[PDB]
RNA sequence: GUUACGGCGGUCCAUAGCGGCAGGGAAACGCCCGGUCCCAUCCCGAACCCGGAAGCUAAGCCUGCCAGCGCCGAUGAUACUACCCAUCCGGGUGGAAAAGUAGGACACCGCCGAACAC
């Protein structure tokens, strides 16, 4: 299973600093930086609607090709700054992939289900952190709480892992406790 | 009421008297110190109450050495 | 080690009664507290102490209700 | 009422009500929130009734985090006394809260219900605040 | 298989060794107008070196490797005044007569004193 | 030469006793005995200092050596304690002292303890470094009896290059100590 | 305590001295004393050492002495009573287990006293 | 000049460390053998020191493998910030610009000497 790269413009930065970036954000564009085994460092004007509609709609971790002035770069989703209080993207750090890379992320953990009605399910873990190739990265890793009496510590090792998937946290991360 | 405080000593003016590149003679106060918080170097000797003198003319060079921040005075060749 | 600050040493040796058994070796007692009893012992002449039990002599690990008290009790 | 078991200084400088929250900002305890927007000493009082209000909103089923200790003391002065012979000693005890600091969570299966108990405990508090979630 | 558990004797040694060398480093050090006359003594032979620690160079070494001591029908400290009388005249011949003494973290007894001793014979000042 | 009993009977069979018990890579993997300690901490003379007189004078009788006086690190409200202050008699031995002292020790003293149903063998710190410990003084005969007016026992450590206890427990017993089995 | 033949045991006649060993009294020294050619009427300051050895493999092979009867005594009392005889309950609650009055005089097992 | 090298030093003294798992003993460094001698242990020839060369690279030391733990760590962004604008917005400008994070970075340099080469 793979996942449509998720189409993107991306106009390069001519001023770079806070002042741009405050105008970039107030003209609606949101500043990045295309960064990883490129090594010469890109400084982009993505779009807020449309970065945010990628996000909401694929997840944090998500794939998506950038058309860098006419080149469609491939890219990863690896950081964002956004505001607490506005909730807006201030800024996306973005990781250069390709086919085959094998990056590592933290993707959406969630819970689902519905256990005895005598407990109660506790998210210990927003995320898990795993290794996969940057076109199978699940927009979320799911877990089951049907039919889980209390004193079943849920642990990540016993999620059930696509294929390709290779979980870099522990056996031992607590994901979710069921309590009384 | 009243407060059991109110007590202060006076101010000893400690601090970097000479900093660098600053040209200054020999036995000039570079450093007023408690401990070694600038340690001495080249041409620099420790008083009593670790104070920094220089013990030939130069230039003050804060410098360090094997973590310690020390002062070095680095001679000014005429010309 | 220092000349004065120990005490005296010399190969004295260690005699088993049980046994008969035969040491030697450099011990305290010795000129100033040995048994005044002195014995050949290779080339060279050396005072004894006695022993009781010894390693070869001592009953140790290297050499050494109730039915049935009832039964031969009651046959 | 929340309260330290001790602290090194009794007597404190008010906390500087200034700047965004740079920790604290989201969940990472449960799945709804209160976000506060507005800067502001919260006391002992206004956490355990805000808590209170809570729990009585709803009833056993979920399970609800406090974000913040009062730590930090807030002196008083006497009454009818003049200004000086020394600072007061320890009256309240209180939490610097800038904004977007995630104040109280809360784990509760129906969305309704959280938010309305939310609601109640933010009437409690004295700030201008908000609803937040885990999921965004 | 195995694996031994404590730091061996000629570690600690080692280690102890160059931490009294560094001590009595602090106060001493070496310029072109008085090297640092630097020792290093294993139980088998002794090396000398002089050192101008303003550039952290060698100016002149000797030992008792060289066949020329080597050859001695002597002790180690015969040895060793052999190697001092040597430090002492391949000093002079690079423009040296005072220096300051590196025991290099050893006790100065024996061999070294012995060394240092001919050395001052030599001609050298310390 | 003259070396003593116990270390020619090691170097001529122990060392490839065990070499066979704990086939080494390297000869000089092979454990040996490097000291033994005796101590003779009393803590009760810090109420009177006259009782460490008569340790120095006991673990002289018996070792062949001058005891170190321990002076206290700490002062300890329970224990009536200052520091300072001599609690304890600590004896090293080494080499050929050392050799003496355990065939001593191992031949004679041993079986002159009453009711000597073995040492634990379990008495190791981890590392081949053995250690026990002792009620009186009475069982080394180098010591008069009739001179013995207070017990004063001790703390006998046997420390060796053995890196487990396995390997020490192999050197101890070839040596000849009393390991009763369990 | 130190020795199961202390060579000093007291400087005082035989059949008196080995009564100072826990599976010794005056018969079990006159018995062992005949058994062997040891005069009785003799201290122990006049003793040998084939005196003392003859008279410890004797008795190491005949009869018990301090630590193996010690041993043997408590193991009895422990083990063959059990956790919860009688004879064991009334050892446990320290009292005087071959029938006695406890109302007045058990002292010897009760302690000097607890007047309440 | 070359070394799986011995010393003496240096570095914004951690990119250098720790812990690996596989290796080395030419001279050397080392353990190591013994205490007769200088010397020595608040006891101990363990150490210090001295005299030595039986065997061993087992360890130290050294070489290669590394992002396992620690260390370094940009950029961009953010915070904070001097000045300025602005009648509360602590709003905004142009300058400076972190910490944390992330991407990524795993010893180097010099002098002498040794064996060999020459």
């Amino acid at each position: 299973t793979a996942n449509i790269p998720n189409k993107l413009t991306a106009n390069v930065r001519t001023r770079t600093g806070k002042g741009a970036s405050r105008q970039a954000r107030r003209d609606g564009k949101v500043p990045a930086v295309l960064y990883g085994h490129g090594t010469d460092p890109q400084h982009l004007e993505l779009n807020a609607r449309d970065f945010a509609a990628v996000l909401r709609s694929h997840g944090t971790n998500a794939i998506l090709t950038l058309d860098i002035e006419g080149t469609e770069q491939l890219a990863l989703t690896k950081a964002l700054d956004v505001h607490p209080i506005r909730r807006n993207i201030q800024h996306a750090d973005l990781l250069v992939v390709q086919r085959g890379e094998k990056v590592t992320v933290e993707v959406t953990v969630l819970v689902e289900g519905d256990a005895t009605p005598g407990t109660l399910v506790t998210q210990d873990a927003n995320t898990i952190e795993i290794e996969a190739e940057a076109l199978s990265i699940p927009e979320q890793l799911t877990v089951s709480v049907e039919g889980v009496e209390a004193g079943t510590q849920i642990t990540a090792g016993q999620i059930s892992l696509p294929e390709g998937v290779n979980l870099i946290s522990d056996p031992e991360l607590l994901v979710v406790n069921v309590v009384e | 009421s009243s407060s059991r405080n109110g007590r202060d000593s006076a101010a000893q003016r400690l601090g970097v008297k000479r900093f660098g590149g600053q040209v200054v003679k020999a036995g000039e106060i570079l450093v007023r110190q408690r401990g070694t918080h600038f340690h001495p170097g080249v041409n620099v000797g420790r008083g009593g109450d670790d104070t920094l003198f220089a013990l030939a003319p130069g230039a003050v060079e804060f410098g360090a050495k094997r973590g310690r921040k020390t002062v070095n005075i680095v001679p000014v060749a005429r010309p | 080690m220092k000349p004065g600050i120990h005490p005296d040493y010399h190969p004295v040796v260690f005699q088993d009664a049980a046994t008969g058994a035969q040491f030697l070796t450099r011990s305290t007692a010795t000129s100033t507290r040995t048994i005044e009893w002195p014995t050949p012992s290779g080339p060279k002449t050396y005072p004894l102490i006695v022993v009781d039990v010894t390693s070869d002599s001592h009953p140790f690990w290297t050499g050494s209700g109730q039915v049935e008290k009832f039964r031969r009790r009651y046959g | 009422m929340l309260i330290p078991r001790k602290v090194k200084h009794r007597k404190q400088h008010h906390p500087e009500q200034r700047g965004i929250a740079s920790g604290g900002t989201s969940v990472s305890f449960g799945d709804y929130g209160i976000q506060a927007l507005e800067h502001a000493y919260i006391t002992n009082r206004q956490i355990e009734s805000a808590r209170i209000a809570i729990n009585r909103h709803i009833k056993r089923g979920g399970k609800v985090w406090i974000n913040i200790f009062p730590d930090r003391p807030l002196t008083k002065k006497p009454a009818e006394t003049r200004m000086g012979s020394g600072k007061g000693s320890p009256e309240w005890w209180v939490a610097n809260v800038k904004p977007g600091r995630v104040l109280f969570e809360l784990s509760y299966p129906d969305e309704k219900t959280a938010r309305d108990a939310l609601t109640r405990a933010i009437h409690k508090l004295p700030i201008k605040a908000r609803i937040v979630t885990r999921e965004e | 298989a195995h694996k031994p558990v404590g730091q061996n004797i000629s570690e600690v040694r080692r280690n102890a060794r160059l931490r009294r060398h560094a001590r009595l480093r602090k106060k001493v050090a070496g310029t072109a107008e008085v090297p640092r006359l630097v020792v290093n003594r294993s139980a088998r032979h002794i090396h000398v070196q002089l050192v101008n620690d303003l550039n952290g160079t060698t100016l002149a070494a000797a030992s008792s490797i060289e066949a020329d001591v080597r050859a001695i029908d002597g002790d180690k400290k015969a040895h060793s005044v052999r190697v001092g009388q040597l430090i002492a005249e391949r000093a002079k011949a690079a423009g040296v007569e005072t220096v300051v003494f590196d025991r290099g973290g050893y006790t100065y007894g024996g061999r070294i004193a012995a060394l240092a001793d001919a050395a001052r014979e030599a001609g050298l000042k310390f | 030469k003259a070396l003593p009993r116990l270390k020619q009977r090691y170097r001529e069979e122990i060392r490839e006793a065990l070499q066979q018990e704990f086939n080494y890579a390297n000869v000089m993997q092979i454990p040996g005995v490097v000291k033994v300690v005796v101590n003779m901490g009393v803590g009760d003379a810090a109420r009177d200092a006259k009782l460490i007189n008569g340790a120095i004078n006991d673990l002289a009788l018996i070792t062949g050596q001058k005891p170190e006086v321990r002076r206290a690190r700490k002062s300890i409200a329970q224990f009536k304690l200052r520091e300072g202050m001599p609690i304890g008699a600590r004896v090293t031995l080494r080499g050929d002292r050392m050799w003496e002292f355990l065939d001593r020790l191992i031949s004679i003293a041993l079986p002159r303890i009453r009711d000597f149903r073995g040492l634990s063998p379990k008495q190791f710190d981890g590392t081949g470094n053995y250690t026990f410990g002792l009620n009186e003084q009475s069982m080394f005969h180098e010591i008069d009896v009739d001179s013995i007016d207070r017990p004063r026992g001790m703390d006998i450590t046997v420390v060796t290059t053995a890196t487990n206890d396995a390997e020490g427990r192999a050197l101890l017993r070839a040596l000849g100590f009393p390991f009763k089995e369990n | 305590a130190r020795l199961v033949g202390v060579d000093l045991p007291r400087d005082k006649r035989m059949e008196i001295a080995l009564t100072y060993i826990y599976g010794i009294g005056r018969t079990r020294s006159n018995e062992i004393l005949a058994a062997t050619g040891i005069d009785k009427n003799m201290r122990t300051k006049d003793l040998t050492d084939d005196q003392v050895t003859v008279l410890r493999d004797y008795i190491e092979g005949n009869l018990k002495v301090e630590g193996d009867l010690r041993r043997e005594v408590q193991a009895d009392i422990r083990r063959k009573i059990e956790i919860g005889c009688y004879q064991g309950l009334r050892h446990r609650r320290g009292l005087p287990v071959r029938g006695q009055r406890t109302k007045t005089n058990a002292r010897t097992r009760k302690g000097p006293k607890r007047t309440i």
